[PDB]
């Protein structure tokens, strides 16, 4: 019967640290004890548990007497959702920010007119030079179809 | 000298050096302490300018955790003359000796030949160490050779 | 028009460095921002003198003997009357550019951590009017370098080719479409396969 | 940060002291033995931050080679300083300026 | 270095003698040395005096 | 959750073995090969949800017309094994398994690793084949990727007529190794030409052979 | 005379025109610099 | 094949009375021709063609690049072009420099950026390192009680050895990147030091992502716990893919008439080489991934897929500068080095071995 108090006096605790209720908060943890029922469970436990005690936001502690619903918080599948509004904000702009360094990078290049493609007779092509050829014979131009991906050299 | 640990690789992030007339990269405090600075105060206030450099500080540790076996000149001053090729047999008494004669004259000769003098030197390879504890850490560009 | 296109694109220079140095540039992916900042300059620079180029190409009537020799395609394309109309435009070092052989400057007579186009290689005249002697010296960089590659590949792509001749010099095609080696190991059962 | 024996000038390794539940700075060479202030004993940080670092800077206003800008200094007013762009650059290291004034001797950023 | 350089630039010291300020690290080179390749130019006079 | 994942390995796994166990010319009917994954699950897996390696063993008979082409062919052993690391005592066992009903070849698949002191223990079957086989490797069928054409091994006089009309001898073919795949996914040895009929783009359809070691 | 290792110390201008910046548009001769950052050389 | 249907393609009958027009007399001579200039058109035996192949690849190889450049202003992107890459292929250098994988997906993934976004997850690998934003040694003597007062709520909501703490906080983005939890990581924990570290986790919202850890003169054993800590610990991922590219491709698919249209689908570029494993994952088209380390495809998926692996990397290569070979040249290249069972480069190792005369090999 460890837990069978000590579930109580942590929850009893934890959600008072936030008159007549004892008995609905008896009955609550009581039905949720027993809920768990359902050591993978203690693991369960410590996920209520934090939540609440993570002040910083009385709604949940606040917002738990009021109204809510209860067998919600159970098969809940929310732990991005259940609390808080600030933390939903970062992990809304953290995902953006790694859903943007999973790509990779482009290309630009010139694109000019003054070629064509012997595939698809486009006229629009990128082009650079290097010297291939030896110190008496011009450069060497390289040309890049940038429609069908076609490319050629220059004598 | 010559800075071993590889970024997260080699283990032991230590320094070791090279002499003429040795044999085995010999480490920095041994050499240090082999010139006559036996402490460590000394030691740490020679190499680096600042005792806010906790950067350079914490990559110091190792040379003295590697460096604390010899505590004292004799010691070093063997350890380094029976690497010393030499011949094979001028033990402690004749063999201090041509440590000695090794460490006044190969060793940075460009400074000084004469005897009372090797503080200059001490403060030197001081200077030197900084200067490779500051490339490491990049904190500035590697030399370029055709300049 | 020419002068004008090079001008607002200098001008669009300004835009991207001021960017960069107020922390408002988007970064590319797989790139840091120095990279992508690089990058960009070099696509507007680059666009700018194919721009330029490309107006003194179109402006030219039907009797400059540049373009008989080129038109008919014997001698010559573009990039040469590009360069002797408009810009010389870029200079390249190992796809980088002029780097900084001095500590955090190009030459020692441009101030410290400058980086407008002339201050690292963009030449910007043509050679019918000049060259300044900055743009000379980088030019002068950048044939030399086009000099050593072509004194480097060639030798390396002979010592290539004898290895491929070496290793393929006794198959043949005997009387009934086998190619066989030296001693009958059939490489190909039917030569070119057709 | 760590400190150093004063009979021995040696730096001071953390030693346990069991029964008492507290932590020292004990000598490994000589006997001598202090108390410890902080309970961190390590710290190894890996990612790091940092995009500012705007060096050595004396008689930095009279430099030829750096540019100048008539940005005005926050401290004195003045429309005059020289400007730089970062020491110690990573390949990551923001293309952000450090301004100097030659007036008040100040450095100042644009934020 | 002031002093110094007029100290050159008067004659008393030999006129290819190298007086190098890093002021960023802060060390005063001085080379005096056989080899080193130079060249001449003239003189701007930056003092803010005259 | 991760049950599954391991599920659906050992589940493939399987699948492969049966095609496997199909292209070499034996009988498997269709109710086992299209087995769904709820048959796999509620006829492998226990009450907890965990396999029985020794479930999903069985025999392996030949069809009539893979018997007339090809007559050097038995009966088939298939046999998931159990240990992690296999070493000498499964190895010895599943040796006197495969010497107790005297079949013809047998497949011993393992898990992670084979002793070396146990991989000696394959020449001490005969006049049977061992084979064996990693798991984690029969995941993928190699045979339905875009680059690997169709192999399909010859009968014994078929090959005497091919010598004959390159006018030949067995050494001089182009070759394939022994530990290759494509080579002990029909389960060759040495001396059988495995015919190839490969795609070309100047003629379409060009057949081509190769020999094994 | 000045050498190389001191060369990285000093700041020079081209022309003597240019060390009084002056208060043109011409086809023939050449585009100069502007030294864009830099209201004010010493 | 080919040929016949080229000519059936051609001299159908609406195209020859309706287009062509011919008669009688000159179809008969157009037969004729056509047999004709085909037998003429053969090959000659006695033709030395390994000598013409060597050369019609040795040609266009002394003009280009030898050093190529592009995709140079970018880190992030490295390839080999030009001269490094053919003398990287006529080698078979078993380390190259920039392995890449070329990954597909199924129809349902292809154009779906959410579930491209989540296989594009599963398949990096990440270390616990890769997560780790401060690492932290304490001496924090109550067993029960803490001095740290952000873990005071932690620990006096956890109860309901070693006196030396070893503290961590991560970094939130690549928590949430990788679709981890703090359990998960905890159970990785747990699992590869056995019952020695006893762990401390807290929740999801608090606001720093802490780990506490203790053990059953005792700092520098911890030192070494944690550097094997950070070093060690995997998390998930295929290990060697350290870098994924979400790429857009352009590829023609029939309609439904029969023709020819385009189709914009994603993929994959992946840096790092490790086939045998990302064949093997949901989502995967398992059939259509392609490399470009024709070692390890020999050594997965035999000799035919690495010849024509191998031909295709030739006809890349001689391809992205304008340039143009003919075909039976390269095909009788790769089918050289690949004609006994394993790959046979040309140095002097590959060659040297074989059983051809000693003055052939000794003339070399
Ligand atoms: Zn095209
Ligand atoms: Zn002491
Ligand atoms: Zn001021």
């Amino acid at each position: 019967n460890k837990t069978r108090n000590g579930s109580i006096s942590a929850i009893y605790t934890a959600l008072a640290m936030d008159p007549s209720k004892i008995f609905e908060l008896v009955k609550d943890i009581e039905k949720q004890c027993f809920k768990a029922v359902n050591d993978t469970y203690r693991n369960k436990l410590r996920s209520l548990i934090m939540n609440l005690k993570n002040k910083n936001n009385p709604t949940l502690r606040r917002s738990i007497l009021d109204h809510e619903i209860i067998p919600s918080k159970l098969v809940t599948m929310s732990a991005q959702e259940l609390a808080p509004d600030s933390l939903k904000k970062e992990m809304e702009e953290i995902y953006k920010k790694n859903l943007f360094d999973a790509q990779g990078a482009t290309e630009n290049n010139s694109v000019t007119d003054r070629f064509e493609c012997g595939k698809c007779k486009q006229r629009k092509v990128s082009y650079f030079q290097k010297q291939t050829r030896s110190a008496a014979a011009p450069l060497t131009t390289f040309c890049k179809c940038e429609n069908c991906g076609n490319r050629w050299k220059f004598s | 000298i010559k800075l071993y640990g590889r970024e997260d690789k080699g283990t032991g992030r230590t320094i070791k050096a090279t002499l003429p007339y040795v044999k085995q990269d010999i480490p920095i405090v041994i050499v240090f302490r082999a010139l006559g600075v036996v402490p460590d105060g000394e030691i740490l206030q020679h190499i680096c300018y600042d005792e806010n450099d906790w950067q350079m500080l914490e990559m110091l540790k190792p040379c003295i955790e590697e460096g604390f076996v010899i505590q004292d000149k004799e010691v070093a001053l063997d350890f380094i003359g029976r690497r010393g090729s030499a011949a094979l047999g001028i033990r402690r008494e004749k063999r201090i000796q041509y440590a000695k004669d090794i460490l006044q004259k190969e060793l940075l000769p460009h400074i000084t030949q004469e005897e009372g003098f090797e503080t200059r030197k001490t403060f030197f390879l001081g200077y030197m160490v900084n200067r490779l504890l500051l490339c490491a850490l990049e904190r500035k560009d590697q030399d370029d050779r055709d300049h | 028009e020419i002068t004008h296109a090079i001008s607002s694109a200098k001008e669009q220079v300004q835009e991207i460095i001021y960017k960069a140095q107020h922390n408002e540039l988007e970064l590319k992916p797989g790139m840091t921002l120095r990279e992508s900042f690089e990058g960009e300059v070099s696509r507007t620079l680059n666009d700018a003198r194919d721009s330029a180029g490309r107006s003194a190409e179109m402006n030219l009537k039907d009797l400059n003997n540049v373009k008989q020799m080129v038109s008919a395609g014997s001698k010559g394309s573009f990039i040469n009357i590009a360069q002797m109309s408009a810009c010389v435009g870029q200079q390249m070092v190992e796809g980088k550019r002029i780097a900084f052989g001095f500590a955090d400057r190009s030459l020692p007579h441009f101030t410290k951590d400058d980086f407008s186009p002339e201050s690292k290689g963009f030449v910007e005249n043509s050679y019918l009017r000049g060259l300044t002697p900055q743009e000379f010296f980088f030019h002068a960089m950048a044939g030399r370098e086009g000099l050593i590659d072509t004194a480097v590949k060639t030798a390396e792509t002979g010592y290539i080719q004898r290895r491929l001749v070496k290793a393929l010099e006794d198959i043949m095609v005997h009387y009934d479409g086998t190619t066989r080696n030296s001693l009958g190991d059939i490489i190909q059962f039917l030569y070119g396969e057709d | 940060s760590f400190r150093f024996c004063l009979e021995c000038n040696n730096m001071l390794y953390p030693k346990e002291d069991k029964e008492n539940q507290r932590l020292l700075y004990s000598c490994r060479n000589c006997d001598y033995t202090e108390l410890a202030e902080d309970p961190k004993v390590y710290r190894h940080e890996l990612i790091t931050n940092i995009g500012e670092t705007a060096g050595i800077v004396d008689d930095i206003g009279q430099d030829p080679t750096l540019p100048r800008s008539d940005k005005e200094c926050p401290e004195c007013h003045s429309r005059d300083c020289v400007f730089f762009q970062s020491q110690q650059r990573r390949k990551d290291t923001n293309m952000t300026l450090f301004y100097v004034c030659l007036n008040c001797k100040k450095t100042f950023r644009d934020e | 270095v002031s002093t110094m350089r007029d100290l050159r630039r008067s004659g008393a010291i030999s006129p290819e003698v190298s007086i190098i300020r890093d002021i960023r690290e802060r060390e005063f080179k001085i080379f005096t040395d056989v080899g080193r390749v130079y060249r001449p130019l003239f003189i701007v006079e930056d003092d803010e005096s005259k | 959750e991760d049950n599954n994942r391991i599920i659906s390995r050992l589940w493939r796994s399987f699948r492969t073995v049966k095609e496997m166990a199909a292209d070499r010319g034996y009988f498997i009917s269709q109710e086992e090969m299209d087995q769904s994954l709820e048959e796999f699950r509620s006829k492998i897996c226990d009450s907890m949800g965990n396999p029985q390696r020794k479930l999903m063993s069985f025999l392996a008979n030949p069809t009539p017309e893979a018997l007339e082409k090809y007559s050097d062919l038995g009966t088939l052993w298939v046999e998931f094994c159990d240990e992690p690391s296999v070493g000498i005592k499964t190895m010895r066992n599943f040796c006197l398994r495969i010497q107790e009903k005297n079949f013809s070849t047998g497949i011993f698949i393992y898990q992670n690793n084979i002793t070396p002191s146990a991989n000696k223990m394959i020449p001490t079957v005969s006049p049977a084949i061992i084979e064996t086989f990693q798991e984690s490797d029969l995941v993928v069928n190699i045979t339905h990727h875009e680059l690997v054409p169709k192999h399909i091994r010859l009968s014994d006089g078929e090959k005497s007529q091919l010598l004959q009309r390159y006018k030949l001898k067995e050494s001089q073919l182009p070759r394939i190794q022994r530990e290759d795949p494509v080579a002990r996914y029909l389960g060759l040895k040495r001396g059988q030409v495995v015919k190839i009929i490969r795609r070309s783009e100047t003629s379409g359809r060009y057949a081509s052979y190769r020999i094994c070691l | 005379y000045v050498d190389g290792e001191e060369e990285e110390t000093i700041m020079i201008a081209m022309t003597p025109e240019d060390l009084q910046t002056r208060s043109l548009n011409d086809t023939a001769k050449r585009i100069k610099p502007e030294m864009s950052t830099s209201s004010h050389h010493t | 094949s080919l040929f016949q249907c080229l000519v059936r393609a051609r001299l159908a009958t609406r195209r020859i009375l309706e287009e062509f027009r011919l008669n009688r007399d000159a179809f008969e001579w157009v037969l004729g021709t056509i047999e004709a200039q085909f037998q003429r058109s053969l090959v000659h035996p006695g033709e030395m063609v390994g000598v013409i192949a060597a050369q019609s690849i040795g040609e266009p190889a002394t003009q280009m690049t030898l050093n190529t450049f592009h995709y140079a202003g970018v880190s992030s992107k490295n390839v080999t072009l030009g001269v490094p890459r053919l003398k990287e292929i006529l080698n078979v250098a078993k380390n190259i420099k920039t392995p890449a994988l070329t990954v597909y997906l199924d129809r349902e993934i292809a154009l779906d950026i959410e579930k491209a976004k989540v296989i594009q997850s599963s398949i990096e690998y990440t270390t616990l390192k890769n997560v780790t934003s401060a690492t932290e040694i304490y001496y924090d003597p109550d067993p029960t009680s803490t001095v740290i007062e952000e873990d005071f709520d932690t620990v006096e909501a956890y109860f309901s050895q070693s006196p030396w703490l070893l503290r961590l906080e991560l970094d939130r983005a690549r928590m949430l990147d990788k679709q981890l939890t703090m359990n998960q990581v905890a159970d990785k924990i747990s699992e590869v030091f056995s019952d020695d570290l006893f762990v401390m986790w807290s929740e999801d919202n608090a606001d720093k992502l802490i780990i506490r850890c203790r053990v059953i003169e005792e700092d520098q054993m911890l030192k070494r716990i944690e550097a094997h800590m950070l070093d060690l610990i995997a998390l998930r991922g295929i290990p060697g893919i350290s870098k994924v590219y979400m790429v857009k491709h352009k590829v023609s698919v029939p309609d439904e008439s029969g023709e020819y249209k385009n189709e914009e689908l994603w993929a994959l570029e992946t840096d790092g080489i490790n086939l045998a494993e990302v064949m093997a994952v949901p989502g995967v088209d398992s059939s259509r991934t392609y490399s470009n380390s024709f070692v390890e495809i020999l050594s997965v998926l035999g000799i035919e897929a690495t010849r024509s692996s191998l031909y295709k990397e030739i006809l890349n290569v001689i391809a992205f500068d304008g340039s143009y070979v003919n075909y039976r040249h390269m095909a009788l290249l790769v089918d050289v080095m690949t004609s006994r069972g394993y790959l046979m480069a040309i140095t002097r190792h590959g060659i040297n071995r074989a059983d051809t005369g000693a003055l052939m090999r000794c003339s070399f």
